[PDB]
RNA sequence: GCUCCACACAGAUGGAUACGAAUAAGGCGUCCUUGUGGCGUCGCUGAACCAUAGCAGGCUAGCAACGGUGCACUUGGCGGAAAGGCCUUGGGUGCUUGCUGGCGAAUUGCAAUGCGUGGGGAUAAAUCAUUUGUAUACGACUUAGA
RNA sequence: GCAGUCAAGCGCGACAUUGCUAUACCGAAGCAGAAUUCGGUA
RNA sequence: AGAACUGGCGAUGCGGGAUGAACCGAACGUAGAGUUAAGGUGCCGGAAUACACGCUCAUCAGACACAAAAGGUGUUAGUUCAUCUAGACAGCCGGACGGUGGCCAUGGAAGUCGGAAUCCGCUAAGGAGUGUGUAACAACUCACCGGCCGAAUGAACUA
C-alpha cells in the first residue's frame, strides 16, 4: 500500500499537442515534433494551418491532450498522425475548447440577441426559483 | 543544467509508504515516522508501488544536493522504522564516581556539586554503559550529542582529566 | 471597477504591493490592506534585521522626537515604505494617502468582504524557487511589535465561522447546480446554450 | 544621574498609576493584588537575623521602617479589558447600585456649589 | 536578426596578375553593409588586403537548406576580449545557422562579455550522428524518449486585481 | 443638554459579489474498509456570477404561478478586532417584465448633466473668589464651605 | 636600503633567500593543579 | 613651477544629468499642429512591472580608476594534456616479500630519534620506506597492483 498524490503535470514531449497563446497563429493547435533544447521547441500544426516552424515555449501553452507521434515527423505525417487521432474530437469535448467557444460567441453577441439572452436568462430564473423551495 | 535527475528508495514489504504534498510518513512493525521536506522542493512518483523515485528537473548542484539527501534521508527514516537504531556512551572517571538518574541528570561529575541535566527527546536502557534506542536517529543522536556536550572541562588540560561521557557505539536495534 | 478594493496582502511583496497601491491611489482609488503581518520580502531574514537597524541608527542628537520616528507595526513599517514612494508634503499627495489603510490581520467588516490579490505582486509569482524569503510579521516581532501572538490567536479566530460559512454556502450551491440540472434540456436552456450562454 | 529616570518633568498626576500587573494563575482561586494606602510618618525597628551564616546570625540587627495608612477598601465596580491588536480596551464597565459620599465628591471639583447630581 | 552573407574580393586585378586568388568567406550580419565592413576587417587582419586597392565582386544572401530540420551545430570562433585572442569551439542544437550563430553571439555577450565587435565566425557546420557532440549540456536532448515538465510557469496578469489567487500549475 | 421667540439653506448614480491552505500542488461531486483513502470532474484569469424591458420608468384588463422582491412590524439567532452589521419565524401591504392585451409619449423642434445661528425661560457642570497644604519665584496642582 | 641566485609570465618580473646596521565567554600550548601565554566576540 | 601650438568658455539662454564650470544634444521673434536629440519608461516622473538569451545571494552586492598582485571545498562557460569497454574517478576486501635487523651510528633504535648510496631475485604488486605508534620489536597504512565494482574521469590553465 503506498500513495502518491498530487503529481499530475503536462509533460511537454514529441506529439504534445499545444494551443499557441501568442504570435500569427494566436489560439491555434500545434503538436510539438521535436525539442531543440530548454526554451525552443519545434511544432507543427498543418491540419490547424499554423506552419511549421520552431517556437518559444512562453509563446506556448501546453494541454492535457497527447498522441503518440515519431520523433522528428514531417508535415505529411503529421497531418496523417493528428488524423488517426482524432485530437480534434477530443478537444472539442474538453471544457477548454467549449470555455474558448463560450467567449467567442459572448463576444459575437448583438444587441438583440443580448436582449434575447436577457429575456431568457429572466424566464430561466423565474423557473428555477419556482423549482428550489419546493 | 540538468534536464532531469531522479534517485530511487525502495519499499519493502514490510513498510508502507504514503505520500502527500512534501510531508512524508512512514509506517512500519517499529511505528510511524513522519517528516516536513516542504522546503526542499522534490516530487515523488509511485512507479511501481515498491519503489519510490525523488526527481527534480531543471535543477543545478545547489538543487541536486537536495535532490540526493533526500534519498539519504528517507532511507534514514525506513531503516529507523524497520530496525531502529541504538546508541550507547561510556562512564569513565578517575576518583569522583558518577551517578546519572532518569530528563536525565549527572550528578557527582569531577567533584561538581552542580546536577547537569539534559531534557530527554528515545528511550534509556542498559558495566558503567548507557544504552540509548528511539525510532527516530535525529532524536536518539541530539540526546547523546547534549549528553556529551554538558560534561565540559572547562578551565583544565583536555588530555589530563578524561572524566566524562562519550558517544561510544552505534547500531540498529534488532 | 470598484468604489474600494480591499487587497489580501499575505504572501505579497512589500515593494510591488506598495508601488502599485500608490499608483493607483494616485489614481483616485481607495485601497485597503490586510494581513500586513503576513507580508514577505526578498532576502534571507538577517539581511532584513540588519538593513532596519541601519535606518534607525540615524537618531537625531538635538531632537529625536521631532526627527526620525521609528515604527513596529507591520502595517507602520507598509505605510513607511508606500509613503516614500508617494510625493508626500505635497496636498496631492497628503490627499491620496487619505484613500489607504492598512491593518494587521482582517478587521471588520472587511472580514465579511470579499478580498482580491494583486497577481504581480505575488511571492510565489516573482521569486525565483527556492530562494530564502523574509516575512514582515517575523521582522516586526524581532524589531520590538508585541502584538503578533494576540493577531495569531485572532486571526485563528477569523478562519473559525468562516469555514462554517463556506460550508454553507456550498450546500447552497449543491441545491443551485440542482436546481439548475433540473432546469435544463429545457426549450429556454437550449436557446441559452445556442445564444451562448 | 540616571538616565532611565529622565527627562525630569513634573508628574501630571499626583496618584501614581500602577504600568503593569502580576500575571494571572489560571488554576489558583480568584484573590486581589494591589492595595492603595497613605504614607504616614517613619520610626526604627530592631529584630535578630536569622538568615544563616549571616554576620548577625541569631543576633540582634536594627534599622529604620516607615508605616503606610491602609484603611479597608471597598469595591465599587469591576472593569473587563478584550484583546485586541492595538492594545487592551476595556468593553463594559458596571458600577455599583450605592456609592459612598467619598466616591461621589470625587467626580466633582465643586461639589459645595454643585447639585450633587450623583 | 541575422542574416548569412557570401562576399567575395580579388583586390582590383591589375597588369601581369589576372582573376587572383579570389578570397571567399561566409560573413553573418543584420544587413548588406555591415555584411561588407566586416568582410572588409577580416580581410585586412587575416589577410594582407584593404579597401584601398579591394573591390566587392559579389554579394549574395545563403537561405539555410532545411529552415525547418533540427540540427546539431559545431561553431569555431576565435574572439578578442579585455585579455589576448584566443580560440573557442561551441556545440549549439539549433534549426537554422542563424539562429545558432545568433544564440553564439547572446551567449558570447552574455557569458565572456564579448560583442559583434570582436567576434569572428571562423566555420559552422553540422554534427550528423550522435557521440560525435562532445558537449554534455547538448548530449542532454539526445536522449531517447526524452519527457519533462514546466513546473512553475509564470502566468502574465492583464489586469492589477485577480479575485481567484493564480496557481502556478502546468 | 430641555423650552419660547427673529432669520438660511480629491469626486455615489449597477452590486467593495466574504473560507482556509499548497504553489515540485489544489479545489467540486460522489463512493467506501473511514484513509496524507478510490473514481469522475475544473483552472490555463473577473472576457467571470446576480440583475439589468416599464412617461428618470405611468394608468389599466386578463392568464399562469402562490414562487421572487421593496416596506414598517413581528419570534429568535449570530457579530467586541475598529462588535454597530449579518440574518431568521408569522402575517400584512405594493410590484412582479413569468405569460397575453388596451391606453400616453410628440413642440424640449438635430446635442450644451437634467438643514444652525442670536435673544430670553428654567438646569447639569467648570473657572475665579475664598481657604488647607501634600505643590510653590511666578505659572501650575491636591483640598473646604446650601 | 645596498649588492647576488632565483623565474608563472612579459633584457624586466611572484613565495623564499645570502654579507652589514579592563570584565566576561570560546579555541591552542608539556595546560599535572594554580598561575601564564597566543587567537576570536565585544 | 614656467613656456610653445591648438578646440569650448567668456557676451549665452533651453532640454538631459537628485543640483551643478569644464559631461551630451541643441545656440533663442510671438503662436497652433506634428516628428525627434541627448536623457528615459515600478512610484515620486510624462513613458512597457516589454520580449529573448545567460549571469549574481553579496553578513553592509549591484546599479558610482588608483588600493586589484593574489586567495575562496562560491557559481556559469572555454583551452592544453593524462586515463579510458586491454574496464574511466570513487568505495570496500586481499597482496603489500626475500639478503635485511643494508653500512655507520647502539644503553635500546630492526624503513619511519639520526648521516650517506639507494641493488639485485621476483611478481599483476614492495620507497633498504609517505605516515600513526613503542626506549626496540609489535599493529595499521599510501604508492604499487589484483578482486567485488560500471563511463566517462583526472591534472594544469583562459573567460
Amino acid at each position: 500500500d503506498s500513495i502518491v498524490k498530487a503529481s499530475n503535470w503536462r509533460l511537454v514531449e514529441v506529439g504534445r499537442v499545444v494551443l499557441i497563446k501568442k504570435g500569427q497563429s494566436a489560439g491555434k493547435l500545434a503538436a510539438i515534433v521535436e525539442i531543440i533544447d530548454q526554451k525552443k521547441v519545434l511544432i507543427d500544426g498543418p491540419k490547424a494551418g499554423v506552419p511549421r516552424q520552431a517556437i518559444n515555449l512562453g509563446q506556448v501553452v501546453l494541454t492535457p491532450l497527447t498522441f503518440a507521434l515519431p520523433r522528428g515527423a514531417r508535415t505529411a505525417t503529421v497531418s496523417k498522425k493528428w488524423a488517426a487521432a482524432a485530437v480534434c474530437e477530443k478537444w472539442a469535448a474538453s471544457s477548454w475548447a467549449k470555455k474558448i467557444a463560450q467567449r467567442e460567441r459572448r463576444a459575437a453577441l448583438t444587441d438583440f440577441e443580448r436582449f434575447q439572452v436577457m429575456v431568457l436568462r429572466k424566464q430561466k430564473r423565474y423557473t428555477v426559483k419556482k423549482a428550489l423551495a419546493k | 543544467k540538468y534536464i532531469q535527475t531522479e534517485q530511487q528508495i525502495e519499499v519493502p514489504e514490510g513498510v508502507t509508504v504514503s505520500i502527500k504534498s512534501r510531508i512524508v510518513k512512514v509506517v512500519g512493525p517499529r511505528g510511524t515516522l513522519t517528516k516536513n521536506l516542504k522546503h526542499i522542493d522534490v516530487t515523488f512518483t509511485k512507479v511501481n508501488n515498491q519503489l519510490i523515485k525523488v526527481a527534480v528537473h531543471n535543477g543545478g548542484r545547489k538543487h541536486v544536493a537536495a535532490l540526493r539527501t533526500v534519498k539519504s534521508l528517507v532511507d534514514n527514516m525506513i531503516t529507523g522504522v524497520t530496525k531502529g537504531y541504538k546508541y550507547k556512551m561510556r562512564y569513565v572517571y578517575a576518583h569522583f564516581p558518577i551517578n546519572v538518574n532518569i530528563f536525565i541528570e549527572v550528578r557527582n561529575f569531577l567533584g561538581d556539586k552542580k546536577i547537569r541535566n539534559v531534557p530527554v527527546r528515545v528511550t534509556i536502557e542498559f558495566k558503567d554503559e548507557i544504552v540509548l534506542s528511539g525510532n527516530s536517529v535525529e532524536d536518539v543522536s541530539q540526546n547523546a550529542a547534549d549528553l556529551q556536550q554538558i560534561c565540559r572541562v572547562r578551565n583544565k588540560d583536555i588530555r589530563k582529566f578524561l572524566d566524562g561521557i562519550y558517544v561510544s557505539h552505534k547500531g540498529f536495534i534488532t | 471597477v470598484e468604489p474600494v478594493v480591499v487587497i489580501d496582502g499575505k504572501g505579497h511583496l512589500v515593494g510591488r504591493l506598495a508601488s502599485v497601491v500608490a499608483k493607483q491611489l494616485l489614481n483616485g482609488q481607495k485601497i485597503v490592506v490586510v494581513r500586513a503581518e503576513e507580508l514577505n520580502i526578498s532576502g534571507e531574514f538577517f539581511r532584513n534585521k540588519l538593513k532596519y537597524h541601519d535606518f534607525l541608527r540615524k537618531a537625531t542628537a538635538f531632537n529625536k522626537t521631532r526627527g526620525p520616528f521609528h515604527f513596529r507595526a507591520p502595517s507602520r513599517i507598509f505605510y513607511k515604505a508606500l509613503r516614500g514612494m508617494v510625493s508626500h508634503k505635497t496636498a496631492r499627495g497628503k490627499a491620496a494617502l487619505e484613500r489607504l489603510k492598512v491593518f494587521e490581520g482582517i478587521p471588520p467588516p472587511y472580514d465579511k468582504k470579499k478580498r482580491v490579490v494583486v497577481p504581480q505582486a505575488l511571492r510565489v509569482l516573482r521569486l525565483k524557487p527556492g530562494r530564502k524569503y523574509t516575512t514582515l510579521g517575523k521582522l516586526s516581532t524581532s524589531v520590538g511589535w508585541k502584538y503578533e501572538d494576540v493577531v495569531a490567536k485572532l486571526e485563528a479566530k477569523r478562519k473559525v465561522s468562516s469555514a462554517e460559512y463556506y460550508a454553507k454556502k456550498r450546500a447552497f450551491t449543491k441545491k443551485v447546480a440542482s436546481a439548475n440540472a433540473t432546469a435544463a434540456e429545457s426549450d429556454v436552456a437550449k436557446q441559452l446554450a445556442a445564444l451562448g450562454y | 544621574g540616571h538616565l532611565g529616570f529622565l527627562p525630569r518633568k513634573r508628574a501630571a498626576s499626583i496618584r501614581a498609576r500602577v504600568k503593569a500587573f502580576p500575571k494571572d494563575d489560571r488554576s489558583k482561586p480568584v484573590a486581589l493584588t494591589s492595595f492603595l494606602g497613605y504614607k504616614a510618618g517613619m520610626t526604627t525597628i530592631v529584630r535578630d537575623l536569622d538568615r544563616p551564616g549571616s554576620k548577625f546570625h541569631k543576633r540582634e540587627v536594627v534599622e529604620a521602617v516607615t508605616v503606610v495608612d491602609t484603611p479597608p477598601v471597598v469595591v465599587v465596580g469591576v472593569v473587563g479589558y478584550v484583546e485586541t491588536p492595538r492594545g487592551l480596551r476595556s468593553l463594559t464597565t458596571v458600577w455599583a447600585e450605592h456609592l459612598s459620599d467619598e466616591v461621589k465628591r470625587r467626580f466633582y471639583k465643586n461639589w459645595y456649589k454643585s447639585k450633587k447630581k450623583a | 536578426h541575422f542574416k548569412e552573407y557570401q562576399v567575395i574580393g580579388r583586390r582590383l586585378p591589375t597588369e601581369s596578375v589576372p582573376e587572383p586568388k579570389l578570397f571567399r568567406m561566409r560573413i553573418f550580419a543584420s544587413n548588406e553593409v555591415i555584411a561588407k565592413s566586416r568582410y572588409w576587417y577580416f580581410l585586412q587582419k587575416l589577410h594582407k588586403v584593404k579597401k584601398a586597392s579591394g573591390e566587392i565582386v559579389s554579394i549574395n544572401q545563403i537561405n539555410e537548406a532545411h529552415p525547418t530540420k533540427v540540427k546539431n551545430f559545431g561553431v569555431w570562433v576565435r574572439y578578442d576580449s579585455r585579455s589576448g585572442t584566443h580560440n573557442m569551439y561551441k556545440e549549439i542544437r539549433d534549426v537554422s545557422r542563424v539562429a545558432a550563430v545568433e544564440t553564439l553571439y547572446q551567449d558570447m555577450a552574455a557569458r565572456h562579455r564579448a560583442r559583434f565587435r570582436s567576434i569572428h565566425i571562423l566555420k559552422v557546420a553540422e554534427i550528423e550522428k550522435t557521440a560525435d557532440v562532445k558537449r554534455q549540456y547538448v548530449k542532454q536532448f539526445l536522449t531517447k524518449d526524452l519527457k519533462f515538465p514546466l513546473p512553475h510557469r509564470v502566468q502574465k496578469s492583464t489586469k492589477t486585481f485577480s479575485y481567484k489567487r493564480p496557481s502556478t500549475f502546468y
